[PDB]
């Protein structure tokens, strides 16, 4: 009565691996912070922007 | 006393539950009781 439980364990772990795969697959997130300071008032008169 | 002894007699007719062999309803009853077949228990 234990081997049937082993088959149940293997089918449930197959299902769980499917769940983990879809968890890593469907939400293909990407933050891409690109944290650079916004242009301030003095920037137009900063020497860097002095064309 | 008689209703007591009829109470212990009504369930004495539990014989229809005896020997996926008859129809779709057969496998239905098979997984209704999760000890008849290996599929029933694993599903349960």
């Amino acid at each position: 009565w234990k081997g049937i439980a082993i088959a149940l364990l293997v089918i449930l772990v197959i299902c769980s691996l499917i769940v983990t795969s879809v968890i890593l697959l469907t939400p293909a997130e990407d933050n891409s912070l690109s944290q650079k300071k916004k242009v301030t008032v003095e920037d137009l008169f900063s020497e860097d922007f002095k064309i | 006393r008689r209703r007591e002894n009829a109470e212990r007699l009504q369930d004495d007719a539990d014989t229809d539950t005896a020997g996926t062999m008859t129809a779709r309803q057969r496998v239905w009853r098979a997984f209704e009781n999760p000890h008849t077949s290996t599929m029933a228990l694993v599903f349960y």
